[PDB]
């Protein structure tokens, strides 16, 4: 509650005034594979501002200059989304938490 | 889309009146979702670096001066200064950031209006020091002619010889209600010893006749 | 308030290295990027693009497009577009623009207005008036300017004889020249009547070489 | 906020006007006015007039009165000034600052340098060694110096030992000569009883004219 | 068209002293309603421009301490330095707003009365040599000694030349608070080969006799 | 608001003394005590000492105490240092030092360009060329240049055929000879393959006297 | 009281190891009250201004990086750089302030050691065209070497010359990592046509064989 960044605003958003507890563990032993885990993303890139308790479920291309993409990428139209690329042998440090 | 360059040159357009600065889109308004423009006008004058001045062809932000008045819209973009002053004679620009590739086209260089008149030609001699430098350097120079697409006509020695003499016009002017041509005379002193007579024949529209003074050899 | 500041006199050499930068403000560097652009030193408009720093590839118009090495920092808060093979022509001001998620070129600096040489050789610069010897049977009224000679870079500020006629601020568009430096000339009315009371005097007021002379006419 | 600033010192020949203001920012043209404040030479100030922004109409002194051209530009809320055929007592820097409701000027801008010159390019000045001729019995310390004459523009300075302590500096009040140009000296002290042990050269290093000489006096 | 007079014709005070400058007015300036006079005072330092010392007769600027006083009645109101101060140091002015034109005095500068002390005076003889140089420059010098109503004497063979000669000074020091002079001689080419005296004798306040220096042929 | 700035610009003959002050502000006066340093050619910061105004009394470091006798101004917040006696010796750059009662040196200012030379002439770079004498059998590569010697002042970084191989050039910390000038080398390798199929040219940049020379290597 | 030794001069430390010079205090610094104990470390770049390592004899400042973990008092002191990189390559310096003067030490030089490598020994004779100018210059110079441990010998005679001037070596080449020591000679025109023999002996570190540089006149 007050936070910001990236994953607040387009990820999950969550509000000022919430009386909640949260509980997270370890996971990423068995869940992943080598290979990059492009499994679990998170989203960097949005057009529209997201509302407290939205659901993000659009894979719309960014759209990153004021000349319109329109359907068509190239230059100033980079795709939103990238994939981790961590190591499955890692520390939790490098590691997903399950929530 | 097509990169605007804009041919054929003169479009007529007024200072103070509804002016207008035509550059038309080869698209309509049909912007597929949800429908939104992508217009934007740079005009640069003396110096200054245009900023924004229109965006999305139907809005200005708070404290942008309401000289724009809005008309127009769909294939065609047209933009009316209000009360056009001496802040508002400059050379006008258009711009759109709709599409691929992007550019920015030639714009319109403004001219005022006024009466063609004559050149101001007149002959004047060559100063003892400057002929010392290796070079002759006579001025023959021209005032108060128009339009953007002239010409200038040199003859030497009855002999039609073109390419080499230089021509310039002046900017808009600021005092004397003049435009001028800037012409140095570029020969080498070795054709003043061989060659006795060195005249200039302006033929532009103001003149009746060209203006052709005779000398004797020796100035 | 974003502000991006241009900085450098330019006087490029071809073949030779150029400092790429464009001190940004206003705003931390992760939220807005860098759109560039050239003017074509008195010609239409060039639109050239940008970068979007995020995977960093860009294409540009066909001049701009691949001469040299295209990078670009996200971090100590620099866009980089440059040129290789720079040359008189196309030596132009490394112009570029803060962007908004509305409109990609917002926000300009005081701006660099530089005309540029390619690095020819200097030459003096010989004061040439020119002035009539017998008297001027044209009538009323004359055109006549001072040469100014051998002067890089712009720009003059001219005023002409004692104020005979309040005009006389007069520097025209000029052209290169074999000399590696343009040449300067100007316009004054003056009557023929003053063989005596009016003298010809030129002020060369070229501010970046420090030239002063001026001379009486008898 | 009220901020005016001027900067940029003009020489031309007398008969023209040059184009300096005073330019105030972020209020309506309605209120407010302005004063001119011109030095000359440790002598009497030259106001020469003030704005009044509701009409536009303008004020001259009796004397000066139909030196002033009249102008005003109400959308910017400021307009701009120029004279012509000035006297030489005219020529001189310019200050203003913005006009208050209470007292005349509180705080200040850079100013500019204007002065009535005869067309008179720089013309070196006369430098010769120094040698003594009688005997020293003048009485106190031993002082000499080179006669520096006819420089422009500000500043000039001669070293003595190379100008170690900030003796040896000095700026006079100004007077005006024929052309106007000025004549600095430096000031050494030195024991009477000491003449021999010391060399003594004086060298013109007049910054601005970018000048660099090397002399010696045996 | 309009006269307002500082005073003193002049004083040499010094710093501790309590220093009077008043600048008069033309008519009393006191109307009825808000009771105030339109009339300030100002100071300049050396270099610097002038500061405000008093507004509106009564009452002192919000940043300039009660070191001024607000004084004076009808005509005249009252510049008043309490102890003098370090940085009060420069040259002081009277200004008037209350009739146009704003028309302006030199103001007072405050030099200070010490001892003469008299810099060592000396003279070039000019060979032959000098003519080939093409400018004629002697050197004749004076500093560090008070007041601007100083003398530059020349006599040559008992004959009085004048209409050649003039004075430049500098301002206050801080250790010793002198002055610096210079003197420029320019001569004539006919008198420099037809005499073999030319000279300058200082005769200012501080001095005794006046030396009359003379020298034989042979160094 | 710490704003430090060494100031004074002087060119120096021997005999003299040289002034490097700090022009101190942004706290209150007698908060603390910053004193001087001094820096000889990239050598350890030797420290002098220091005197307080609000202190008054003089007493140093008993290694570098007797030559200075100062002044310091506690209205300015500015502070000086002058050592007398100079000659060679203390011809060093000048640092000041900001105290903590923490740590001691962490946060420094600009410096100062101060030497105390032997009265060296300003005269160019006396290009004098290289050439084998044996067989050349110097091994892995050939090695030519122009030799740099006897010239006056600092510093030389030598461009290479017309600004284009001009990356990694050096100049050398400065020394005085026994010569009575500066002798300072500057010269790279060249690449084996053009052993005669390239012109050597040396292209020396004296940038402070504005010298520029050319020679041929063989 | 205290006097401290900067040492070793020029060896390469390298990435990850505890970094370790002799620094060398001569008694014991524990200030008795509060047992608090006062140091400053130097990190000067080459020619830079320094800048605080340690600071209370064992804590660092906040917010440096990793690097830096270092500590010392008393008679304990001892830099630490882990990691060191390209641009760390510098002089460090050791100082302590618990007791009037301060004392520094002649400089300590860490540098980077790669794979063994050297470059072949340069004689440099002058050309003959320059004896147009009267004057004859022979030179013994060693450049862009590595490692930093390298000299030169000066052997005319077979007389030892030295004690001729105080040294200052080149820093770090860009181009090979590689640095530099020169020692010029002057001699007179006159005696340098009937002298002959001037030759130095190089005992480079990275050279298996004693190289021994010899010129012969005439061939
Ligand atoms: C249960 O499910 C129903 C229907 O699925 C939900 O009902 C809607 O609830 C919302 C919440 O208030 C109502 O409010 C409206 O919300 C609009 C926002 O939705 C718009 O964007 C959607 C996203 O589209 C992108 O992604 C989808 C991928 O799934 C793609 O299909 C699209 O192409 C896009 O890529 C659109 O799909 C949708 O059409 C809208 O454009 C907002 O715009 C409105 O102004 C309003 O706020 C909404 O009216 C309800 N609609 C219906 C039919 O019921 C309900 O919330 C779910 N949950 C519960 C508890 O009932
Ligand atoms: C920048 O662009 C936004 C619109 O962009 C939108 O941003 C998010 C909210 C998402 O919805 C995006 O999908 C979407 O692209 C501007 O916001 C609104 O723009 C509209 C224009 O269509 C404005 O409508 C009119 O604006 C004029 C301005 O003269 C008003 O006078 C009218 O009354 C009418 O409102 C609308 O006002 C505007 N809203 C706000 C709050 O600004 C945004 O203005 C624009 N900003 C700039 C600086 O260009
Ligand atoms: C210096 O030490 C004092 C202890 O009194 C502490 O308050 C202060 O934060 C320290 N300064 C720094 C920069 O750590």
């Amino acid at each position: 509650p007050g936070q910001t960044g990236k994953i607040a605003d387009y990820n999950y958003k969550l509000p000022d005034d919430f009386t909640g507890c949260v509980i997270a563990w370890n996971s990423n032993n068995l869940d992943s594979k080598v290979g990059g885990n492009y499994n679990y993303l998170y989203r960097l890139f949005r057009k529209s501002n997201l509302k407290p308790f939205e659901r993000d479920i659009s894979t719309e291309i960014y759209q990153a200059g004021s000349t319109p993409c329109n359907g068509v990428e190239g230059f100033n139209c980079y795709f939103p989304l990238q994939s981790y690329g961590f190591q499955p042998t890692n520390g939790v440090g490098y590691q997903p938490y399950r929530v | 889309d097509i990169v605007m360059s804009q041919s054929p040159s003169s479009l007529a357009v007024s200072v103070g009146e509804k002016v207008t600065m035509s550059c038309k889109s080869s698209q309509s308004l049909l912007y597929s979702s949800n429908q939104k423009n992508y217009l934007a006008w740079y005009q640069q004058k003396l110096g200054q670096t245009p900023k924004l001045l229109i965006y999305w062809a139907s809005s200005r932000e708070s404290g942008v001066p309401d000289r724009f008045t809005g008309s127009g819209s769909g294939t065609d973009f047209t933009l009316t200064i209000s009360s056009v002053r001496a802040e508002d004679l400059a050379v006008y620009y258009c711009q759109q950031y709709y599409r691929y590739p992007l550019t920015f086209g030639v714009g319109t260089k403004l001219e005022l209006k006024r009466t063609v008149a004559a050149p101001s030609v007149f002959i004047f001699p060559p100063s003892d020091e400057q002929l010392k430098s290796g070079t002759a350097s006579v001025v023959c120079l021209l005032n108060n002619f128009y339009p953007r697409e002239a010409k200038v006509q040199w003859k030497v020695d009855n002999a039609l010889q073109s390419g080499n003499s230089q021509e310039s016009v002046t900017e808009q002017d600021s005092k004397d209600s003049t435009y001028s041509l800037s012409s140095t005379l570029t020969l080498s002193k070795a054709d003043y010893e061989k060659h006795k007579v060195y005249a200039c024949e302006v033929t532009h529209q103001g003149l009746s006749s060209p203006v052709t003074k005779s000398f004797n050899r020796g100035e | 308030e974003v502000q991006l500041q241009q900085s450098g006199p330019e006087m490029v050499k071809p073949g030779a290295s150029v400092k790429i930068s464009c001190k940004t403000s206003g705003y931390t560097f992760t939220e807005y990027t860098i759109y560039w652009v050239k003017q074509s030193h008195g010609k239409s408009l060039e639109w050239l693009g940008g970068i979007n720093p995020n995977i960093g590839d860009t294409t540009y118009n066909q001049k701009f497009k691949g001469k040299a090495t295209l990078t670009v920092d996200t971090s100590s808060s620099t866009a980089y577009m440059e040129l290789r093979s720079l040359t008189s022509e196309d030596s132009a001001v490394y112009y570029c623009a803060r962007e908004v998620y509305n409109y990609s070129f917002a926000y300009w600096g005081q701006g660099t207005l530089v005309t540029v040489s390619a690095a020819s050789t200097t030459k003096g610069p010989s004061v040439f008036p020119l002035a009539p010897s017998s008297k001027s049977t044209s009538g009323g009224t004359a055109a006549l300017g001072c040469l100014v000679k051998d002067y890089f870079p712009e720009p003059v500020t001219v005023s002409w004889n004692s104020g005979a006629l309040t005009s006389g601020v007069h520097t025209f568009p000029a052209v290169l020249q074999s000399s590696g430096l343009y040449s300067l000339s100007s316009v004054v009315t003056v009557p023929s009547s003053s063989l005596g009371t009016q003298t010809y005097i030129c002020n060369v007021n070229h501010k970046p070489s420090n030239t002063k002379v001026d001379k009486k006419a008898e």
